[PDB]
């Protein structure tokens, strides 16, 4: 049990041991990441890889040969924060050694001079955060995992609905890694066709000639020879005995002197035993079998020299004697069985037009490019660089593999190119499937479903930027001048630059990452889609693949999807789940062996688990762990049922590994309908973090994982005490352990103070240890938002009570009472960037001056001498945050207004207010103040004053450093010097400074305080570095876009509490919007006197059947019991004997759990801080499928002294008089979503419009009207209005004139329309107009 | 069948709206078609009274 | 077209790429006129090209038109005059007359 | 136009356009030049590829805008879409005049209003308030008013309420399929954000309160005014136009309310007694001397216009319950005793309104509703109706039904191992005798969950229908059905694989046991299959409307 475990322990339910423990949840993002960026001394994915590819690159043909040493990548710009702060990515420069070679002329090669020239740099790629997130311009990107087709060969059907003929079809589809699709297909005719990518159907034999492969060898490569002897006169026959099964007999059959089937008799297991075993090699046949039967190879007449008959054609009785008069001895045919061996290979030579290689070659590349002419190098280049070019064709490593696999071959690894025997192997397999021998996969198995992720894809777009660089690169080294040009002058950067930025920067894949919750952030770093590129779309599949499927056990969470467009089109990864070593889904399982269950574990694939038989996760088994009964429940293949004790090869390894990390945080999952349980876990991550981080007082166990595993917490590197704990920073003295010999040192934790989060929430940690205490490594050293002593705390628990209440409540509305708001417990803080740019225009720069025309002093008092926002000003709508001025001049105003400044006598000015002021209605508190300027311009007051605050800031902070870390330096010397020497009341009186003099006597304490001072000049000079760089970059002039000449960035920290229309939702999917606050006077409350906090309506859980929300809250209740209990013996201050006892009771619980506890803990200062966290509630943790149960719940309320039923009376707060029939009142987590009402509340009378069609179009923010649809213009229509309908598209939007006539007469009094015609249609007219139409409006 | 009868309307610029427009306008401009209004479809269109 | 061109050789051999002065030094002319040359140096932007959620939702749907007068305003203006008539019939006919008159 | 950062931004057509002047022109030098012939041919060509271009792109090669890969779009485009004409196509234009929020409750309301957020109205009314303020002088000219409310002096608050008080706005809903997808309300000032729509509407607008969004319209013309009032208001559509039956019918909180108001049990406080009249009726039961369902004669005064259209009176000796004396108050007039005699479910409650409105006509109709509504809200609240898992009853009989079912599969089996029965054969049996369970399982805890409750009045015993809780939505039509109940206690089902083939091992246990881990992942692919359907059902009948409207 660990230090922050000592704290709070949370009462676990639940009987399954766990046997692993959940790895580290970002695994997959880290883990693929690292991988790409990295030296990898050898072809394993990576920058290594695919440089490797290309690489070498020789010019065209002329000896010149630029090839590639290796690269490095340089230091990052800006580190995270500060690259998020300007705006810029965080990324780092890659250096790329490259060696210029010149063969002589001509030369047998060897190089005239070869310049290696050194780490030419090309682009700087994005940097991933220690976390797995990317920066691109401040701002965290996540780019997700794909699930795509694996590579390789698949054979599909395309049943049904083909031709509505039935009889299916059969399909082949070669899918490479990179390049061209071949496609091959059947026909209702069983004629087999081929079609490059999705491109022309054709005939598939015209790639054998494209192989260089005449109609002889095709015949000879699909087919058997039925070998035909003429001896004596007139034909004998070579036969195989077992050719005659499946067929009847065409003639009098005898041989062997004996006849054993004469003609019309079919050809059973006796007929063929016969002839085996008398070994019947040679019959003799009549001349008419052979009018259908087609010739194998070709056969001429010796004589005239001249073409008897072309191979591939059928012989006739009258043909053969003119080949049999040539002299043939032989003639060969094919065999043709209609079952067993279709003659499907030969009916498509008779619709192939070619004949030859050339014939082939051109007829493929006129297929792909027709239009255009075909040229024998066209020709055969073309199809030589498709499947067989190294360049432009890869099936890489695991298309190669599968591709083997499927082929049952047995090299899985080979070519990353097709061979003339790969194509062919797949053909002959495609028949026999067609032939009734073999089955077609399909596409859905996660065999075949392959998981990309970032450190891969960002791979493919690195390849693209070098191949849309190579065509550059070979095209300069044509014309290059011998020693003057290097391997720089070539290479750009932009073009590579451009490649991997566009990918970051706007692919499907990279998104703003859902950050306003721990759990949302963790739950889309795993996450998989099949979208983007490579991928399906939403439109094009179909409910196959979106689908659970038996293979997505352990691998994919069923229950965690979208529940929109796109559903099972995106999934989440299991908690257990991991990527396989080729690219699979492997999951956990644990070798059975025999009877007995091993703690071995194993990681098996889609198709490795396919073959084994692996038990359940909820089985019993005891002692030596063999299985309790003779039977237990099991799933072998795609399939489930009771198996034997001793088959099952494998077992699961948790309770838990069918669901994601998202799922696994819902308590009583199992008792939840799966439709709920998947809207519970979508909205779970909408959740945003509190005032007052909570904890779940029900819970799963997983909320410890997830803290730690999100970076939102702030995990100890070193296990050690604290030296020095405040809200800002946490310096941890390591143990000595775990310290490094040299530099001494501690661990300095700097923690994230308030700051705005991608969905404008507020992340900001807090310190959860105490000055001086004991840490080991691994332990939680502060919260996160939304994180609570090392849990998750996604929202804050609260009293519950079902019941209908006078209809607050009506469908899923919620009736909360005022304590929750007033205790300011689900108030939010949200965090918002205001901008404002002083751009150049062609009249003038824009001034940010203070100077404003027509303001007054209250407007300037807010405001410095700059014209800036105090940093603290409290600010509302309206208020202005940066003054801002543009430049026009002579207006050119009207008589009436020029009489107006005469009388008033006002100068009217020639610059106009452009300042930045507070949006209507939103209201906080200013908590810092940016300013950008471009280089050159002079930094008005204000920004100096900020440029210079930053600057002692970063002298401090620096500074802090040095000092803490010479200290505890410092404090190893001392130690070591104590070591042989010590003087203690002799040494600390001197100057600590002047102690690196005094050595010691022979010893390694020599060589160690030795070392500390080595260490210590470094820290010396390099602090000094680390502050000269920080300065610099505070005082460079900040880059901005074309046009803008300064930025300034206000943010204001506005608290949000709650209020009816936000969105709250418990975890089990029961929505809710808050309806009305109620007084605590009105709140029912029990006997006791103590209120309910929030009135549910109880209509809501028998429809949708969740039904972990009831027992959450039953059991809800009961841990709040204990809490209750434990708070009156400490506020009766029984004592540690009294306390422990009770304690002690609680962790029990009646029997056969897997908890443990005490007293091992000792007895007094660890007991009585755990009882103080303990005072608020009992936290409990049912496990996902594990979880507790009735008793166990029924039991814990008796321990309560709470009832059973889980019901009590409860009594109107009104009225006062009792409830009848009792209520349900207990403890249930609840979120608070943000969907909160004040964003979307927005209302709309005359605002911008769009000038294109003038439109209502919201520009400041005041939003353009509500979107009126076809529907609603349909329900209007149904309606007599046709008034309200006019008035809806003429004056109310379209009308530009009728608008402004509408709005006069509204002031005036008048309510009419001058409607007048709508300018979208008035637009019709002239497009129309604008082709050749006259249309005109005719009559009167 | 509904949306073949659909498809016959006497209004051009109603048909224009749900039909394949292009084959509409022209199709109609070849005849000098006379829209007379009197549909909904083609009063909302130009904004009128239904 | 010289401009390119010089931020070839700088691209690599500065390794990120030169400041918007370093080529300026690298150029003839004032230099300041660099940033001046590249504003309208740039290509218009198709209206139509398509934007977020390519829901047909296009740029130009979203460019406002600030030469049109938004009612609030000319409902003030059409009562502008009629303050400015009230008030100078409060006065001499004289009076009206000069004051409509300068 | 131009853009931020001086960048310029334009049509794709200047582009088009452009290049057929470029082109033409070339072409006018080209005759003055005498080229040969093979050139101005080629120009030709260039031209009218470049006009075709310019009026319908695509019908040739594609031509595709300067520097950008995407086709420029041409004429033909602009007019066409998807589908037909983006103007006229959803969406549909831009109005001014409107607003969103979230919606919630307000039980309060009248039926013929809304809470209307104070904000929202501010901004929606902001001419209307300016000409208000002028009118009585309250703002100099115009100015002054607009920096009134923008100052938002507490004065303008009254002058809202003035401007608000007749002047009905419309409310919609996202997915407006049948007119009742619009309907016109009285606005209610309502502090706060939120839109409170009045309870009895949520079902004609499927208006949940799980976060969806309302829209908001003001009828500017006077026209549109009398539109919203006459035509579009609330009270003045009660009935389906689908089907003559009222669409108002109160929805489940209500019901529960009347269904446990208007209920009997054996023996109850004030069993036996005779009061005058429903008001002493009410006295009985909220001073606690009598329980609101107790069987009971009172005196009733019920009316019946069986004359020429002409009300008769009738007083009798009724035999019924406290609730349903106390309900009686609220019927108007001419409805018999009869109609509120019964249990008053959820199915009796509409027919109710239905009659009301068929009899009396519209107005005693909607004030009906109104108190239909509050008084079912009320007496739920009092009902303190909850749910517990012990409320869910499972059958004693469950274990030994799933054995003896247990043993039908292994008698089948035993005689698919020895040849006596087909493999295909086994498959239908098997899934009959687990089907067949089922319905076992469902009628038995149906008999025990249902009548159970077995009480003492005086005598010796008695058995009634439950007032188990569960039990009560079920009945009355609130909420749940005995599909959905027996998924609860009994065992739900037998759920298919994706196949559709239903598995021969059905889900033996419910909800309010666990379900394991194979059982739940089994169950999985029922939801996703249920929510991808409806989601492509929601998509099949949008078509079909629109396929329909279009030919009517
Ligand atoms: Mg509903
Ligand atoms: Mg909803």
């Amino acid at each position: 049990y660990s230090y922050t475990e000592k704290k709070r322990i949370r009462k676990d339910f639940g009987k399954r041991p766990q046997v692993l423990d959940v790895p580290y949840l970002l695994s997959i993002q880290l883990d693929s990441f690292q991988k790409f960026i990295e030296q990898d001394p050898e072809g394993q994915y990576g920058l290594e890889a695919a440089f490797r590819s290309v690489f070498p690159i020789q010019s065209y043909s002329g000896n010149s040969e630029l090839q590639y040493v290796s690269y490095r990548l340089g230091e990052p710009v800006f580190d995270v924060q500060e690259c998020q702060i300007r705006g810029v990515t965080y990324s780092a420069p890659l250096r790329v050694k490259l060696r210029l070679v010149i063969y002589e002329r001509e030369a047998p090669e060897g190089t005239v001079k070869d310049i290696k020239e050194q780490e030419v740099y090309m682009g700087e790629i994005p940097l991933m955060t220690d976390n797995g997130t990317f920066v691109i311009n401040g701002t965290e990107r996540v780019i997700v995992s794909q699930l795509h087709r694996s590579p390789g060969v698949f054979f599909d059907s395309d049943k049904g609905k083909t031709h509505s003929s039935g009889k299916v079809l059969y399909n082949a589809r070669i899918i490479p890694y990179r390049g061209s699709w071949l496609d091959f297909e059947f026909d209702p005719k069983d004629n087999l066709f081929v079609r490059i990518d999705r491109r022309r159907k054709l005939p598939a034999t015209i790639i054998l000639r494209a192989l260089n492969y005449t109609t002889e060898q095709i015949l000879d490569l699909f087919f058997e020879k039925v070998i035909f002897e003429i001896r004596d006169n007139k034909l004998q026959m070579e036969l195989v005995p077992e050719r005659l099964r499946g067929e009847t007999a065409s003639f009098d059959i005898e041989a062997n002197g004996k006849v054993y089937v004469e003609k019309g008799r079919r050809i059973t297991a006796r007929h063929i035993r016969q002839l085996e075993k008398d070994d019947v090699k040679l019959i003799e046949v009549p001349v008419e079998y052979i009018a259908g039967k087609v010739v194998a190879k070709d056969y001429i007449d010796e004589s005239t020299g001249e073409l008897i008959c072309a191979a591939n054609m059928e012989l006739s009785l009258d043909l053969l004697a003119k080949l049999s008069q040539s002299g043939h001895k032989r003639i060969e045919t094919l065999f043709t069985n209609d079952l067993d061996h279709g003659p499907y290979i030969s009916e498509t030579l008779r619709v192939d037009p070619t004949n030859d290689r050339l014939s082939a070659l051109v007829e493929i590349y006129r297929m792909m490019r027709p239009g255009e002419p075909p040229t024998r190098e066209a020709a055969e280049s073309l199809f030589e660089n498709l499947f067989f070019s190294e360049d432009r064709y890869d099936l890489s490593a695991v298309g190669r593999m599968k591709f083997n696999r499927s082929l049952l071959r047995e090299e899985i690894e080979g070519s990353g190119i097709l061979s003339k025997d790969d194509i062919i192997d797949v053909m002959k397999k495609l028949i026999d499937i067609r032939n009734g021998k073999g089955e077609v996969d399909d596409i859905d198995h996660l065999g075949n479903r392959r998981i990309r992720s970032v450190g891969e894809m960002a791979e493919n777009q690195f390849r693209v930027g070098l191949v849309r660089v190579e065509r550059a690169v070979k095209e300069r080294l044509s014309l290059g001048d011998l020693d003057t040009l290097m391997p720089q002058d070539m290479i750009n950067a932009k073009p590579i630059s451009a490649a991997v930025k566009e990918f970051f920067g706007s692919s499907q894949l990279s998104q703003f990452m859902v950050q306003n919750n721990p759990l949302s952030e963790i739950t889309h770093k795993r996450r998989i889609s099949a979208l983007g590129p490579g991928g399906l779309t939403r439109e094009r599949a179909g409910f196959e693949v979106r689908d659970v499927h038996p293979t997505h056990y352990g691998r994919v969470c069923p229950i965690e999807t979208p529940e929109g467009p796109n559903i099972g089109l995106i999934n989440s990864l299991s908690v257990y789940a991991q990527t396989n070593e080729y690219g699979f889904l492997e999951t956990p399982y644990r070798k059975v062996t025999d009877g007995v269950v091993t703690d071995e574990i194993h990681y098996l694939s889609a198709i490795e688990e396919g073959n084994y038989v692996i038990a359940q996760a909820n089985s019993n088994l005891d002692e030596e762990g063999h299985f309790v009964e003779d039977l237990v429940t099991c799933r072998s293949k795609g399939e489930s049922s009771l198996f034997s004790r001793d088959q099952v090869d494998y077992m699961d390894v948790s309770t838990q590994q069918v669901v994601s990390v998202g799922a696994s945080l819902i308590p009583f999952l199992e008792h939840d309908d799966a439709n709920r349980a998947l809207m519970g876990a979508n909205m779970q991550r909408q959740a945003v973090p509190t005032l007052r981080a909570d904890k779940p007082l029900v819970g799963t166990g997983m909320e410890r994982a997830v803290a730690v595993d999100s970076g939102v917490t702030a995990v100890a590197k070193r296990g050690g005490v604290v030296q020095y704990v405040d809200a800002s920073r946490i310096v941890i003295k390591v143990n000595e352990d775990e310290m490094y010999p040299g530099e001494a040192g501690i661990d300095i934790y700097n923690l994230t103070k308030y700051t705005r989060s991608n969905q404008n929430t507020c992340i900001n940690q807090m310190p959860c240890v105490s000055l001086g205490e004991p840490v080991e490594r691994g332990d939680v050293l502060a919260d996160g938002p939304s994180t609570d002593l090392g849990e998750l705390a996604l929202g804050q628990n609260m009293r519950v009570a079902f019941m209908p209440w006078n209809g607050y409540n009506f469908e899923d509305s919620i009736l909360v009472s005022e304590r929750v708001v007033q205790e300011d417990r689900f108030t939010t803080i949200h965090i918002q960037e205001l901008a404002c740019v002083s751009r150049d225009t062609k009249l003038g720069p824009e001034e940010i001056t203070a100077d404003i025309p027509n303001v007054g002093e209250a407007a300037l008092s807010k405001l410095d001498e700059s014209g800036i926002v105090y940093i603290g000003a409290e600010v509302t709508g309206g208020d202005i945050l940066v003054g801002k001025v543009t430049p026009k001049g002579e207006t050119q105003l009207t008589p009436e207004e020029k009489l107006l400044r005469a009388i008033f006598g006002e100068k009217a000015s020639d610059v106009k207010d452009s300042s930045l002021r507070v949006p209507n209605g939103v209201s906080g508190t200013v908590i810092d103040v940016q300013v950008f300027t471009r280089d050159g311009v002079e930094k008005d007051k204000r920004a100096l004053e900020i440029e210079e605050m930053q600057l002692k800031q970063a002298k401090k902070d620096l500074s802090e450093e040095l000092q803490i870390l010479e200290a505890g330096l410092f404090s190893r010397i001392r130690a070591v010097l104590v070591a042989g020497g010590v003087e203690a009341e002799k040494l600390d009186k001197l100057p600590r400074d002047r102690w690196l003099e005094l050595g010691l006597t022979d010893e390694e304490k020599q060589n160690q305080l030795e070392q500390l001072a080595e260490q210590y000049d470094e820290l010396k000079h390099e602090f000094e570095k680390k502050l000269e760089a920080k300065r610099r970059k505070i005082t460079q002039g900040d880059d901005l876009a074309p046009g803008v000449l300064k930025i300034v960035k206000v943010y204001l920290a506005v608290k949000r509490r709650i209020q009816p229309g936000d969105k709250m939702a418990g975890r089990h999917g029961n929505k809710g919007v808050i309806s009305k606050i109620n007084p605590i006077e009105d709140m029912p409350y029990d006997e006791n006197g103590t209120p309910v906090d929030i009135v549910l309506n109880p209509l809501g859980v028998p429809s949708r059947m969740n039904i972990g929300q009831i027992l959450e809250t039953h059991l809800g209740m009961a841990a709040k019991g204990i809490g209750d209990k434990i708070n009156a013996m400490l506020k009766q201050q029984q004592e540690v004997a009294k306390l422990r006892e009770f304690i002690q009771r609680a962790y029990d619980l009646g029997a056969d759990v897997r908890q443990k506890v005490d007293l091992s803990t000792f007895s007094d200062e660890e007991v009585m801080r755990l009882a103080e966290n303990l005072r608020k509630g009992m936290p409990i943790a049912t496990p996902v499928f594990d979880g507790a149960k009735e008793a166990e719940i029924k039991e814990l309320l008796k321990l309560g002294d709470l009832p059973t039923s889980g019901q009590i009376r409860l009594y109107d707060g009104r009225t006062g008089e009792q409830f009848e029939r009792p209520v349900t009142v207990g403890y249930m987590y609840m979120l608070k979503l943000n969907h909160l009402v004040d964003d979307k509340m927005h209302a709309r009378s005359t605002g911008s419009y769009s000038l294109v069609t003038q439109q209502p179009l919201g520009g400041k923010a005041q939003f353009g009207g509500q979107r009126f649809g076809e529907m609603e213009v349909w329900a209007l229509e149904a309606y007599g209005a046709a008034y309200t309908l006019q008035e809806m598209l003429t004056v109310k939007s379209d009308d530009v004139n009728g608008r402004t006539k509408m709005y006069k007469n509204i002031v005036d009094g008048n309510h009419q329309m001058e409607p007048g015609m709508p300018e979208s249609f008035n637009v019709l007219l002239k497009e129309i107009r604008s082709l050749g139409i006259n249309i005109e409006l005719e009559d009167e | 069948g509904i949306t073949k009868a659909s498809l016959a309307t006497e209004s051009f610029i109603s048909a224009a709206s749900f039909q394949e427009t292009t084959r509409v306008l022209t199709e109609a401009a070849v005849a000098g078609k006379r829209d007379e209004l009197r549909g909904l479809k083609e009063n909302v269109i130009v904004g009128r009274l239904i | 077209n010289k401009l390119n061109r010089i931020s070839r050789q700088m691209l690599q051999e500065m390794g990120r790429e030169p400041t918007p002065e370093e080529l300026a030094e690298r150029m003839l002319m004032p230099e300041d006129k660099i940033r001046k040359v590249l504003k309208i140096a740039k290509e218009p932007i198709s209206m139509e090209t398509p934007i977020g959620d390519d829901e047909d939702s296009h740029l130009g749907d979203f460019i406002e038109d600030t030469t049109l007068e938004l009612p609030l305003d000319s409902a003030t203006t059409e009562s502008l005059r009629a303050a400015t008539h009230d008030v100078l019939a409060g006065l001499t006919a004289r009076e009206a007359k000069v004051l409509r008159m300068r | 136009v131009p853009l931020d950062g001086g960048r310029f931004a334009t049509s794709d057509l200047n582009d088009l356009y452009r290049r057929v002047i470029n082109r033409n022109n070339r072409l006018k030098r080209l005759l003055d030049l005498a080229a040969p012939d093979i050139i101005v041919r080629n120009e030709k060509r260039m031209l009218q590829e470049a006009v075709d271009a310019l009026l319908d792109n695509g019908r040739r090669g594609r031509a595709i805008t300067g520097s950008n890969k995407r086709p420029l779009k041409s004429l033909a485009d602009m007019i066409k879409g998807k589908q037909g004409r983006f103007r006229q196509n959803l969406l549909g234009k831009r109005v001014d005049y409107s607003g969103r929020s979230v919606i919630t409750v307000g039980p309060y309301l009248r039926l013929h209003q809304c809470g209307l957020p104070k904000k929202m109205a501010l901004e929606l009314f902001k001419p209307f308030i300016y000409g208000k303020l002028e009118l009585r002088g309250l703002a100099t000219t115009i100015k002054a008013a607009k920096k009134m409310v923008e100052r938002e002096e507490a004065v303008v608050w009254d002058i809202l309420d003035e401007v608000i008080r007749e002047h009905p706005v419309l409310l919609n809903r996202a997915p407006t399929l049948h007119r009742l997808g619009i309907q016109a309300f009285e606005p209610v000032l309502i502090e706060g954000k939120a839109i409170q729509l009045h309870p009895l509407v949520c079902a004609a607008y499927n208006a949940d309160f799980d976060g969806d969004q309302m829209a908001v319209h003001v009828p500017l013309t006077l026209e549109a005014q009398l539109e919203a009032r006459a035509l579009m208001m609330s009270t003045n559509n009660i009935l389906s136009p689908a089907n003559g039956e009222p669409i108002i019918v109160p929805s489940q909180d209500v019901v529960l309310g009347l269904y446990y108001m208007t209920r009997d049990c054996v023996n109850a406080k004030g069993e036996g007694m005779v009061l005058t009249g429903p008001k002493e009726a009410e006295r009985l039961y909220r001073s606690g001397l009598a329980s609101l369902h107790a069987r009971v004669k009172v005196r009733i005064t019920e009316y019946e216009k069986d004359a020429n259209g002409e009300l008769v009176a009738k007083t009798s000796l009724k035999d019924t319950t406290v609730g349903r004396a106390i309900l009686w108050m609220i019927v108007p007039k001419g409805l018999p005793y009869s109609i509120v005699n019964q249990a008053l479910g959820k199915k009796a409650i509409s027919k109710m309104l239905n009659t009301c409105y068929r009899i009396l006509g519209l107005k005693p109709t909607v004030i009906f509703a109104d108190q239909i509504m509050y008084t079912g809200f009320a007496y739920a609240a009092r009902s303190g109706a909850s749910v517990g898992i012990d409320d869910m009853v499972i059958p004693e009989k469950k274990h030994e039904i799933i054995s003896e079912a247990e043993a039908e599969v292994a008698e089948i089996q035993e005689q698919f191992q020895s040849g006596l029965v087909t493999a295909g054969e086994r498959y239908n049996k098997v899934i009959d005798i687990w089907a067949a369970a089922n319905d076992r399982v469902s009628k038995a805890m149906m008999d025990n969950l249902q009548t159970e409750t077995v009480i003492n009045r005086d005598g010796q015993e008695e058995k009634q229908v439950s007032f188990n809780s569960i039990y009560m939505m079920a009945d009355s039509g609130a909420r749940g059905s005995a599909a959905q109940i027996r998924q609860l206690a009994g065992m739900r089902g037998l759920m298919a694989k994706p196949d559709g083939s239903i598995i021969e091992t059905p889900i033996t246990a419910n909800f309010r046991e666990g379900l394991n881990v194979l059982q739940y992942f089994i169950s999985t692919h029922g939801a996703r299959k249920g929510l991808a359907d409806t989601a492509l059902k929601t998509a099949n009948s949008g078509y079909l409307t629109r396929r329909l409207v279009d030919v009517a």
